[PDB]
């Protein structure tokens, strides 16, 4: 295309914390992040004779 | 004049568990059972 796409990806995220008996264990997260975008031009020359 | 009724004799099924915790399933039994007596069949003693 003239101009390219973003390049997209989710990602969990955990951190494993001492569980001592019986306690409730703190949930992650998940999140997302994007590429960049590029872009393609044109260029052109001639002669007349 | 005595009567069994039996419709689940034992069942140990393992329970809901809460992961959060990390506690174990409850094992819990379950039994669905009855009975029929009468006097018509006894009779009392004593010693």
């Amino acid at each position: 295309p003239q101009v390219m796409d973003a390049k997209w990806a989710l990602q969990g995220n955990c951190v494993f914390l001492e569980h001592i008996e019986g306690e409730e264990i703190k949930f992650g997260t998940i999140n997302a992040e994007n590429g960049p975008v590029a872009r393609i031009q044109t260029y052109a020359t001639g002669f007349e004779y | 004049g005595f009567k069994e009724l039996i419709k689940r004799d034992l069942t140990t099924e393992v329970g809901n568990a809460d992961l959060s915790k990390l506690v174990e399933n409850q094992i819990v039994g379950h039994c669905y059972r009855g009975a029929f007596a009468a006097v018509e069949e006894n009779v009392q003693e004593i010693s």
